[PDB]
């Protein structure tokens, strides 16, 4: 069925399965038409395809090309994240394959349930978490690989950077949620939370600073806090 | 004008002959249906008194025998037989009538209705879907389950109508996912009309025929079927001209002939208000879309 707060640590099970989020598949900017009207224009968007176990992503950065010519986008976009995961599962070896994908979105559901058809034993699953996943695109790096891209391309990255080294899976998905809930609600005052100290660097091969442990605990403790408090400033509490 | 003899009225029973009903009291003196028209198919259906569990019947076509019913002590029904010796029952109807123990099929002059809900409904076909070969008539109740629901658990005594899937391989093109799922010309006009039904009355009849067993027999696998049929073809941008007007008033019978207080249970809310309001033939069904107005507003 669904994925909620009382099943969540059938993430970090030995099952191997994906999260599929499409937030950013279809990005425009909403502009004005010189006889007054509204007019969009599109910009390079991505899949954001996960294993939160591993903490692989298949990023699949989508060419603002593949809507030239095409109606009523916001529809394609979920069919053309359907096709995208459906091609990747289906360029994995089979022990590779996932044995769930979970979507992050319901709309997500019968595109993607369509263009799995020839993998009845994937099954396709809704969750009732609200994931923030959409933040994505608050991450430099990925964010710059994207918007420089000319053709569509697939980019593989380790959104845990060596965390696994360290901490279980359980541990890294919640640091990660909560670095991008962090980021999805108040962007600014996360990434100066992040980088205030110069002396902490991003290696060439990570997304994330070099934080130590003691670092990422008065990090995560500073995310928190930025999350109540525009729950604050935005509720009035 | 053909006749149903019945050997006797043991126990007390509601009678249905297509879309009419009486009642027959436990032993009262009631030796069937005569005038019954010629040229249709034809459904007599029985609820007991003592035990509304269970509606059943039999299909028949009149010029495919002589056929009685007799009540089946053991097995508890009225069971539909056929007589091979033809002045033997010649014989019997003739006595029955003289005596007036026969009720009359009221075809009321002006009235179309049973045609209108049979006009594609043949025997031959109904008799495919219900698999008794030794019978000429051919027997259906509540229970009985459809082949797509028991793949979802006797086979032969199941509805073999043809299973109809969105999300399955059979509607879906492989490289045409979007459009096939969207627009459903493909696998109305291409699978099932031309490949499987070959042509839009075989469609029609068996829409037309699981309609009736979803109304007379409550058989929930036949409303699934009903509207799973009507939802296809509201859901293909491509449909023959003549089959939409035709369907405009196939429907539009079924939904006069239906009874009000069934219609809790008997429409599917999702399937009509896209259908009428949604679908790319959302402008093709006006008569249906009036009676479904003046009638029913509640469910929509
Ligand atoms: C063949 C047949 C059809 C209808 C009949 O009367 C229906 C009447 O309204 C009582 N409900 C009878 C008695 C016979």
């Amino acid at each position: 069925g669904a994925m909620n707060s009382s099943n969540y640590a059938e993430l970090f099970n030995n099952d191997i399965k994906l999260f599929v989020d499409d937030t950013n598949v279809y990005r425009v900017t909403v502009h004005k038409t010189f006889e007054g009207n509204v007019a969009t224009k599109a910009i390079n968007g991505c899949i954001f395809t996960l294993n939160p176990k591993t903490g692989h992503l298949f990023l699949k950065i989508i060419h603002t090309s593949v809507w030239a010519g095409q109606k009523r986008l916001s529809q394609l976009a979920k069919w053309k994240t359907a096709e995208e995961v459906s091609a990747l599962v289906r360029s994995l070896p089979k022990e590779e394959q996932p044995k769930q994908i979970i979507v992050t979105r319901k709309a997500m559901l019968d595109p993607l349930e369509v263009h799995m058809l020839d993998f009845p034993n994937i099954a396709i699953r809704p969750t009732e978490l609200r994931l923030p996943f959409s933040a994505a695109m608050s991450i430099d790096k990925l964010s710059d690989v994207v918007m420089k891209a000319t053709e569509p391309q697939m980019v593989l990255f380790n959104i845990y950077d060596d965390w696994l080294d360290r901490i279980s899976s359980y541990t890294a998905f919640s640091r990660l949620t909560l670095l991008l809930r962090a980021l999805k609600t108040n962007e600014e005052s996360a990434k100066m939370i992040l980088l205030s100290d110069p002396t902490i660097t991003i290696k060439s091969y990570h997304l994330w600073p070099s934080f130590t442990d003691e670092q990422w605990i008065t990090i995560e403790s500073q995310m928190r806090d930025l999350i109540l408090t525009e729950y604050g400033r935005k509720y009035n509490v | 004008m053909n006749t149903v003899p019945f050997t006797s009225a043991p126990i007390e029973v509601t009678i249905g002959i297509d879309q009419y009903s009486f009642n027959v009291k436990e032993n009262q003196p009631f030796h069937g249906i005569k005038d019954i028209p010629i040229g249709h198919v034809h459904v007599i259906h029985f609820q007991h008194a003592d035990n509304s569990s269970m509606r059943y019947g039999y299909w028949f076509d009149c010029r495919m025998g002589n056929f009685y019913i007799q009540y089946d002590p053991k097995d508890g029904l009225y069971k539909m037989m056929e007589e091979r010796d033809g002045a033997k029952f010649e014989n019997i109807v003739h006595n029955f009538k003289e005596r007036q123990m026969m009720v009359s099929y009221p075809k009321i002059d002006e009235d179309d209705t049973w045609y209108n809900l049979t006009e594609f409904v043949q025997m031959d076909k109904i008799r495919k879907i219900v698999r008794k070969d030794e019978n000429q008539f051919s027997y259906v109740d509540s229970s009985m389950t459809t082949v797509q629901e028991n793949e979802l658990s006797d086979p032969a005594h199941s509805l073999n109508y043809t299973v109809i899937n969105f999300k399955s391989r059979e509607a879906i093109r492989p490289g045409h996912e979007m459009e096939d799922f969207l627009d459903k010309s493909y696998y109305l006009n291409t699978v099932m009309l031309q490949g499987i039904f070959k042509n839009s009355s075989n469609y029609f009849g068996e829409l037309q025929f699981a309609f009736l067993n979803a109304m007379f027999f409550g058989n929930y696998g036949s409303s699934l079927q009903w509207h799973a049929m009507i939802e296809l073809i509201c859901s293909s941008a491509t449909v023959p001209k003549h089959m939409l007007d035709k369907l405009d008033e196939i429907l539009y019978y079924q939904i006069k002939t239906l009874p009000e207080q069934y219609s809790d249970i008997l429409l599917n809310e999702r399937v009509w208000n896209i259908c009428l309001y949604s679908s790319f033939q959302k402008n093709s069904l006006h008569n249906t879309e009036k009676i479904m107005e003046n009638k029913y507003p509640e469910l929509l």
